[PDB]
């Protein structure tokens, strides 16, 4: 399902993001937007054969087991089916795992070339939370 | 080709500054977290810093703050930093380190001569093993959420290798014989037959509250 800018927000949140490494709510909210374009079913294949899935684009090759990705490790322990959800539980649940390696937000590609340093906080005003 | 560089060998008097360097090269620090580490003569790893280079924002154990200054330059690509007022338990190598899931990599360091919060538990400091033993150590916490820990393998004049990632996760290429377990606060690295390659210094890292800590180590001896 596609979510709408302030749902996500108000999902992220009760789930424990706002500020999770340090890093603000708007900084997840834009991710979501231009890793998946706030799509829950989106999916990205790489060169290595590892796939992003989901709202939040988790590797294939590190965070879930898709069963194509040659040298896989399954951090979070979970089928990236799961990741396709339009309860975004698991996605969020994963991504805090991704956040805390010593590296910040920093393995999100497109987080990094479209959110990195903006003001992200206009993604989240104007929503209830 | 992924590097950092470490610039420069340093002796200097009681009281004196140095600022050392690390430049990377396959990827741009921009990018990333640049981490430092200090390693005293036959002591521990101790965390002391990161930067975030593309904002300048630094996080400190506060026992480093007034005496270490990371800084960082991304047109050259560099992370520095500055030692004040140097003295005698300022002897050590330092090393810069970039911490990424499966992407760790490290300096090799650089000595500096000076010539006139959580906590992690090792058990055994040190110990004699033998030529195919099942050997367990172990790493004791308080409360480290779940498992934000990553074993290290340091031999005597080497930057540390990390080979256990998320308490149980093996590193890329590191041997089948080791294996990590635990979650919680317990946590532990075993290796079934000890190999002759594996003599060496293993320390745990906790990366789940902000200071990092490190555990004191354990020396393991064929």
């Amino acid at each position: 399902k596609v979510y709408g800018r302030c749902e996500l927000a108000a999902a992220m949140k009760r789930l424990g993001l706002d500020n999770y490494r340090g890093y603000s709510l708007g900084n997840w909210v834009c991710a979501a937007k231009f890793e998946s374009n706030f799509n829950t079913h989106a999916t990205n294949r790489n060169t290595d054969g590892s796939t992003d899935y989901g709202i939040l684009q988790i590797n294939s090759r590190w965070w879930c087991n898709d069963g194509r990705t040659p040298g896989s490790k399954n951090l979070c322990n979970i089928p990236c089916s799961a990741l396709l959800s339009s309860d975004i539980t698991a996605s969020v649940n994963c991504a805090k795992k991704i956040a805390s390696g010593g590296n910040g937000m920093n393995a999100w590609v497109a987080w990094r070339n479209r959110c990195k340093g903006t003001d992200v906080h206009a993604w989240i005003r104007g929503c209830r939370l | 080709q992924v590097k950092l560089q470490q610039s420069g060998a340093e002796l200097v008097k009681p009281g004196a500054s140095v600022k050392l360097s690390c430049t990377a090269s396959g990827f741009n620090i921009k990018d990333t977290y640049m981490h430092w580490v200090k390693q005293r003569p036959e002591q521990g790893l101790e965390w002391i810093g990161r930067i975030d280079p593309a904002n300048g924002n630094t996080k400190y154990d506060p026992k480093f703050q007034g005496k270490a200054t990371i800084t960082a330059d991304t047109s050259s690509n560099t992370a520095y930093l500055q030692l004040s007022s140097l003295t005698s338990e300022d002897t050590a190598v330092y090393y810069c380190a970039r911490w990424d899931w499966y992407f760790d990599v490290w300096g090799q360091g650089t000595t500096v001569t000076v010539s006139s919060d959580i906590e992690l538990t090792q058990s055994p400091s040190s110990m004699y093993t033998s030529l195919g033993e099942r050997v367990t150590i172990t790493c004791k916490a308080s409360q480290d959420i779940n498992s934000y820990l990553r074993w290290f393998q340091q031999k005597p004049g080497k930057s540390p290798k990390t080979l256990i990632y998320y308490a149980t996760s093996l590193a890329d290429g590191v041997p089948s014989r080791f294996s990590g377990s635990g979650s919680g606060q317990d946590y532990s690295l075993t290796i079934s037959s000890l190999e002759s390659d594996d003599t060496t210094t293993y320390y745990c890292l906790q990366h789940g509250e902000s200071p990092y800590t490190f555990g004191g180590g354990t020396k393991l001896e064929i």
